[PDB]
């Protein structure tokens, strides 16, 4: 009944449309098992959120680089930041791994044991780490505006918007990597070059995508 | 998927993956630490 | 129930009433070395001895070292104090170690026999009348008599708290000494020197920049 | 959990602080006084630290106040942190040993009365001399209160004592901080700040050294 | 009942009880009760701050036309040092904000004067203290509340416009109004910039990047200059 990825084909039995952004897309049956599907749902949500942040940051920095603001490209921002400011790269790596390890370990053990991080062993906080659903950690900290604890229909609509935007952002990040590997310039530079002449400045004329061209 | 994982859990597949992992670890150790004779 | 990993499955051998009576029980046993109750009791004794020895050693390294930074003392580094002390000494290190081994072996053998049989050191007519005070309390590793002269263990209300302050501190000391060794093999200076060097610039003086702890970077 | 004064009007104070101790305002965000025995010990610790800090602040501020006027005596220009390396009639080591023995005697007597109230009210030498039977730990009385000031409102006076003691403890901490940062005596810092408070603050002085 | 869109259905959580209720919540931020209670105070405080700020900016330009409001924090010299003023403002603002926050989380708990026991605010609602804060109330309370929230929303948009006009043209509100009134067809934002798939032109940031204030080099960048149209 619901729209699927490939029209005419029935959706798989393990995808009944309950999850957000369900289009029956699983030809390899990777998420056929329920626990594996739950783990993959959390993985897809984390991937989409990280890709959304990365895409927004890349677009903003590219916007600042195109106008005379002095911003660097996304493929040179790390070197520019580490060299412009007296910042030690291994120290930053260790700090990020410490913070990410704490947050990810708490999320992991909450996935293994739901609601286990709400006991209060972390500075006395209880309701802020209870977790609403799998991959959707509601509370006053992660959701200070309370958009997940009011107007259930709007919450489901926002869930669909989030998963679709995350998938689009993942595709956008892959496009950024491929565009830099092929053209060698920034994403907005590619967009401007395409807008200047769309019939002759594309992937069919870059000389890398189609080798027989 | 359950049957596929069970097939991957069989003795030849497990032995192949384990020996590939062990061989890769020894090869990488000898690559980053060439010619180790004594401790 | 305090746990070393919120959400992790605490082992069954660490949830029994006998194991829960031990101080500092946080359900930390991933290797399962304490599954056997006899092994758990032996390891508890080993942990208590390690805690007390590490606390004494780390105190003897940190307090004189901290006083040496100021003008209170002039004690050399812990990794060099042995040579300095044996230079202007009355005995070589071998003779001193032999006397130490004999004196330590006597008390360690008595403690071992008490571990094998609790209260067995109170055999009448065996230690010139001092055997009456050599009987430990009801808890292994916590004797009274000559030990604990202030009698702070007679009050039960604080007893459970006191033990919690002894194991935890000891565990911290056990890590401290370990750091004292690693830092010695990574910076070549003393612990107070490493602390001051890190406090001067923590964003650039740490284990990520010593060139030893991160050989791949 | 009553109409007693609070350190945060409206906040939910803990229930173990019911106003029995003097100066109870429900201030315990770290919950250090949850254990009744620990709270009983901390009350005596606060009283002793408060009285010693009061004596210290008085002994730090009075010599500097008398030094700034025409009053003169042998130790006048010496600072409170420089009084240790001063020439006295006896060496510092001898005075330290004498005071350690005397304080050992009085502190063991105080501890004996703390673990057992009324068990140290009797003078060991003169059997006739003794303290009154009605007594509480930390409040000896008797010869320690020859003027009989405790015969009046003991609650209000105890509140005044704990408040002045807390203020003096913070003052001594400030003395240490000011001596470590400015490297000058506290009254000189007060005069410097009173000369122009808009340009002499902790932020300005600490930013000038950054 | 007036609405922000005549003929539309207002949200379920907006029943028209709060003042200034016009059924405007497309994102559903006020669906939660606690969130709405917090946002109501946030809107009231924002409204009052913006009203006072806009009135102050207008009076500042009228009284002192030679002093730019955007530069008011730099070209103002007082015998009281900047750090001293910052400390005074920090302590006073901290005291009043903690009292207001406690009244929000615990209604009817900080209405008593801590210095004088004979002064106490009468019972009221969160965000509307009254008592000594309202010595004169001419007219109905609900009508005046609606007037206050409407004027506050207008002042909030006005302050945002003040900041944007000062960053784009480098002039004050009255100066920008006179400049626009002189040439209305060539002074709007559409006349200053335009974006097309082949070219993107934006107005230059009139505010300098760095400002020297007693040898400290305070950075003063235009708000989101890269995203400017
Ligand atoms: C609460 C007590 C107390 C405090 C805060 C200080 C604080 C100080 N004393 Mg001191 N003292 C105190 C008690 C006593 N002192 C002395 C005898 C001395 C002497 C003889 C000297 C000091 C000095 C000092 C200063 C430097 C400390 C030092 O030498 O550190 C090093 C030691 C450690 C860090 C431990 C100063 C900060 C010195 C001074 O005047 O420096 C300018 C100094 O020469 N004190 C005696 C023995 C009667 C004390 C108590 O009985
Ligand atoms: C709601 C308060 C408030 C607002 C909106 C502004 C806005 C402004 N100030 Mg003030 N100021 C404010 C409060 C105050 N300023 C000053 C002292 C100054 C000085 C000394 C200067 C300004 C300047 C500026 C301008 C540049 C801002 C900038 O890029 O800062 C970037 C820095 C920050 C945003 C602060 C750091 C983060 C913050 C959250 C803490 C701008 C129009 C500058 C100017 O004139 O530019 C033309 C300038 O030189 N302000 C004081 C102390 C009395 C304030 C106290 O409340
Ligand atoms: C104080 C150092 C500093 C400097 C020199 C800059 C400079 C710049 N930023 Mg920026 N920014 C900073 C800090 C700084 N930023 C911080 C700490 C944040 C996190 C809140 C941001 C977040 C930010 C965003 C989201 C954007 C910029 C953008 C820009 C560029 C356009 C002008 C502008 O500032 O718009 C102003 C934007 C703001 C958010 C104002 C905040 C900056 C002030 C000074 C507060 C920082 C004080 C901080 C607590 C210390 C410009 C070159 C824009 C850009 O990338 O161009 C495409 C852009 O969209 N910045
Ligand atoms: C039982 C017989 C035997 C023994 C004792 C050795 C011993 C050794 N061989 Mg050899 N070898 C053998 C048979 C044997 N080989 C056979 C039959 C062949 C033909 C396939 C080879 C072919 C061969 C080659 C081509 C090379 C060696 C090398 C070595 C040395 C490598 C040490 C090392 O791996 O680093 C250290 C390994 C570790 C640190 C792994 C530790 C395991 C974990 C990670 C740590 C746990 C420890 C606590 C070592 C002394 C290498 C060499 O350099 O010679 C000197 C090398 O080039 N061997
Ligand atoms: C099990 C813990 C331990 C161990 C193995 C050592 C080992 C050592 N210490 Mg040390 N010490 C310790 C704890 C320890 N200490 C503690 C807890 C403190 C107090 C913070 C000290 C304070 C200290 C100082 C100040 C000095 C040493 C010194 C030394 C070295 C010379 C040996 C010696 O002192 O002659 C043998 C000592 C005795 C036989 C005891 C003599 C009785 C003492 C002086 C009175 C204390 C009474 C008490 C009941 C015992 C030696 C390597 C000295 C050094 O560095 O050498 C250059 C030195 O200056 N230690
Ligand atoms: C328990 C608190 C306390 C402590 C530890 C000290 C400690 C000290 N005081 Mg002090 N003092 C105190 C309270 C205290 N005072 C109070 C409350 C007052 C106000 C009455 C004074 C007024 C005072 C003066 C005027 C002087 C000292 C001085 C001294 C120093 C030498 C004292 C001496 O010569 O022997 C004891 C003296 C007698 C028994 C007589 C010494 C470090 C002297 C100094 O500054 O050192 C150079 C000195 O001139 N004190
Ligand atoms: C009895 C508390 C007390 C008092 C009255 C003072 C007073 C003073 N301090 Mg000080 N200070 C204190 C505690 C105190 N301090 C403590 C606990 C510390 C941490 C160790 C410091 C650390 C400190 C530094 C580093 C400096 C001062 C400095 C100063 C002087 C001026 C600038 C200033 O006020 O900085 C700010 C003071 C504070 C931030 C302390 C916090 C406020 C305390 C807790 C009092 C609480 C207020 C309370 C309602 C009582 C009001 C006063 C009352 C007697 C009427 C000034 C005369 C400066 C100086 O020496 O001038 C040259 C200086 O640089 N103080
Ligand atoms: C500083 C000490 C903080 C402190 O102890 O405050 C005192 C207060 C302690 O309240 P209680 O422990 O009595 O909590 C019981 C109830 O009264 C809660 O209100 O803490 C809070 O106000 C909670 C709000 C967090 C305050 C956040 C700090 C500022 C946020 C910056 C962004
Ligand atoms: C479903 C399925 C199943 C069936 O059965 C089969 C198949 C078909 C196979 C499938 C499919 C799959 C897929 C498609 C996948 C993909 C994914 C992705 C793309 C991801 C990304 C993902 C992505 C991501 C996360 C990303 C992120 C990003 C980021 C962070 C960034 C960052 C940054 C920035 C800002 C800038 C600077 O300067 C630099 C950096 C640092 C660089
Ligand atoms: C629990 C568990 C179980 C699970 O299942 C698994 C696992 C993970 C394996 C685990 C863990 C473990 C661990 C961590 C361990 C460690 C230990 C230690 C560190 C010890 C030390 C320990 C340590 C110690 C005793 C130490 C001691 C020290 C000393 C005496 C010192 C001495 C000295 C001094 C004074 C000075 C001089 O000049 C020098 C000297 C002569 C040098
Ligand atoms: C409480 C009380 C009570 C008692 O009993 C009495 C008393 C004392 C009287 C009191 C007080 C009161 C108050 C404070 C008031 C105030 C108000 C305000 C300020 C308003 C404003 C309000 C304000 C507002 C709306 C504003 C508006 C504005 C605007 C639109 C602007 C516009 C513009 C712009 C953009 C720019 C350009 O270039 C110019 C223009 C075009 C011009």
């Amino acid at each position: 009944v619901r729209p699927v990825w490939f029209p005419g084909n029935p959706p798989p039995a393990h995808l009944d449309g309950s999850l957000a952004g369900d289009y029956g897309f699983d030809p390899l049956f990777l998420g056929q098992e329920p626990q594996t599907l739950k783990w993959y749902v959390q993985a897809e949500l984390v991937h989409g959120r990280f890709a959304m942040l990365g895409a927004a940051g890349i677009i903003l920095t590219s916007i600042g680089a195109k106008v005379g603001l002095g911003f660097p490209e996304w493929y040179d921002a790390g070197k520019v930041v580490v060299e412009k400011n007296n910042i030690d790269f291994p120290t930053l790596m260790v700090i990020q791994f410490y913070l990410m390890g704490w947050a990810e370990t708490k999320r992991w053990y909450d996935f293994k044991n739901p609601g286990s991080q709400a006991d209060g062993s972390f500075l006395g906080f209880t309701e802020e780490f209870k977790g609403l659903e799998n991959g959707y950690p509601g509370g006053r900290f992660f959701d200070p505006m309370g958009l997940s604890r009011g107007d259930a229909a709007k919450y489901q609509e926002y869930k669909q918007k989030e998963v679709k935007n995350g998938r689009l952002a993942m595709i956008a990040c892959l496009g950024f990597a491929a565009q830099y590997a092929a053209t060698g310039k920034g994403p907005l530079d590619n967009l401007a070059d395409h807008l200047a002449d769309p019939n002759h400045v594309n992937f069919a004329t870059n000389g890398v995508s189609i080798p027989i061209a | 998927m359950k049957d596929f994982t069970t097939y991957l859990s069989t003795a030849p597949v497990i032995a192949t993956i384990w020996f590939t992992f062990t061989a890769g670890l020894l090869i990488e150790i000898n690559r980053y630490f060439p010619d180790p004779l004594v401790f | 129930r305090q746990s070393w990993l919120p959400g992790s499955q605490i082992p069954a051998h660490l949830d029994t009433p006998a194991a829960q009576a031990l101080a500092g029980n946080f359900g930390f046993d991933p290797l399962g070395l304490g599954k056997d109750p006899v092994a758990l009791r032996w390891y508890q004794q080993a942990e208590l001895i390690h805690c007390r020895t590490a606390m004494a050693g780390v105190a003897g390294i940190l307090i004189p070292g901290l006083l040496t930074k100021a003008g209170a003392l002039n004690v050399p580094e812990w990794y060099d104090a042995g040579k300095v002390a044996i230079e202007n000494s009355f005995a070589p290190w071998g003779s001193l170690l032999a006397v130490q081994l004999f004196l330590c072996g006597f008390v360690e053998a008595k403690r071992w026999q008490d571990i094998r049989k609790p209260g067995s050191q109170g055999e009448p007519g065996s230690f010139l009348g001092f055997e009456a005070s050599l009987k430990g309390t009801s808890e292994l590793g916590y004797p009274g008599g000559p030990f604990d002269p202030l009698g702070l263990s007679k009050e039960a209300d604080k007893w459970a708290d006191w033990k919690l302050k002894e194991v935890k501190n000891g565990r911290l000391a056990m890590l401290a000494f370990l750091g004292f060794v690693a830092q010695k093999y990574a910076t070549g200076a003393g612990p107070v020197d490493n602390l001051a060097a890190h406090l001067k610039d923590p964003w650039h003086v740490n284990y990520a920049t010593n060139g030893v702890s991160l050989p791949f970077l | 959990d009553a109409a007693l004064p609070s350190w945060m009007p409206g906040a939910d104070l803990p229930g173990y602080l019911n106003g029995t101790l003097p100066g109870d305002f429900g201030f315990d965000p770290l919950y250090l006084g949850q254990d009744p025995v620990k709270l009983k010990w901390y009350a005596q610790a606060e009283l002793m630290n408060a009285r010693f800090a009061m004596l210290a602040v008085a002994g730090i501020l009075v010599p500097e106040l008398l030094s700034n006027i025409g009053f003169s005596w042998p130790g006048a220009g010496v600072a409170w942190y420089d009084a240790g390396k001063f020439e006295y009639f006896a060496p510092a080591s001898s005075l330290f040993g004498v005071q350690m023995l005397l304080f050992a005697w009085v502190e063991i007597r105080r501890y004996q009365d703390f673990v057992k109230p009324g068990s140290a009210n009797q003078d060991p030498i003169f059997t006739n001399n003794k303290l009154p039977d009605g007594n509480e730990p930390g409040y000896p009385g008797g010869i320690f209160d020859p003027f009989g000031w405790s015969k009046g409102d003991i609650k209000s006076l105890k509140l005044k004592e704990i408040k002045n003691g807390r203020l003096a403890m913070l003052a001594f901490a400030g003395f240490i901080g000011q001596a470590y940062t400015t490297g000058t005596t506290p009254l000189k810092n007060l005069s410097t700040h009173l000369a122009d408070p808009w340009s002499t603050t902790v932020w300005q002085n600490d930013l000038a050294r950054l | 009942r007036p609405l922000w869109l005549p003929g539309s259905t207002p949200p379920a959580h907006l029943k028209g009880d709060l003042p200034g209720d016009f059924g405007f919540d497309p994102l559903g931020l006020g669906a939660n009760a606690e969130s709405l209670k917090w946002f109501k105070e946030s809107e009231l405080v924002h409204s009052r701050w913006a009203m006072a700020a806009v009135a102050g900016i207008l009076v500042q330009e009228i009284v002192r036309p030679d002093v730019f409001w955007y530069n008011a924090g730099k070209e103002v010299e007082s015998p009281l040092g900047p750090l001293g003023l910052l400390a005074v403002e920090f302590f006073l603002m901290h005291w009043v904000e903690v009292r207001r926050w406690q009244d929000l989380r615990k209604p009817g708990s900080v209405d008593q004067d801590p210095i004088f026991s004979q002064y106490k605010l009468p019972p009221h609602e969160v965000g509307y203290p009254g008592g000594v804060f309202a010595p004169f109330i001419p007219g109905d309370l609900a009508e005046l509340k609606v007037k206050e929230i409407k004027n506050g929303r207008l002042a909030m948009l006005a302050f945002v416009g003040f900041v944007m006009a000062a960053q784009v043209t480098g002039k004050g509100p009255i100066a920008a109004l006179q400049e626009h009134l002189a040439d209305p067809w060539g002074t709007t934002i559409f006349s200053k910039a335009a974006v097309v798939p082949g070219q993107a032109v934006a107005p230059p940031c009139k505010i300098p990047a760095s400002v020297s204030y007693k040898g400290i080099e305070i950075p003063t960048p235009c708000f989101l200059q890269g995203l400017w149209p």
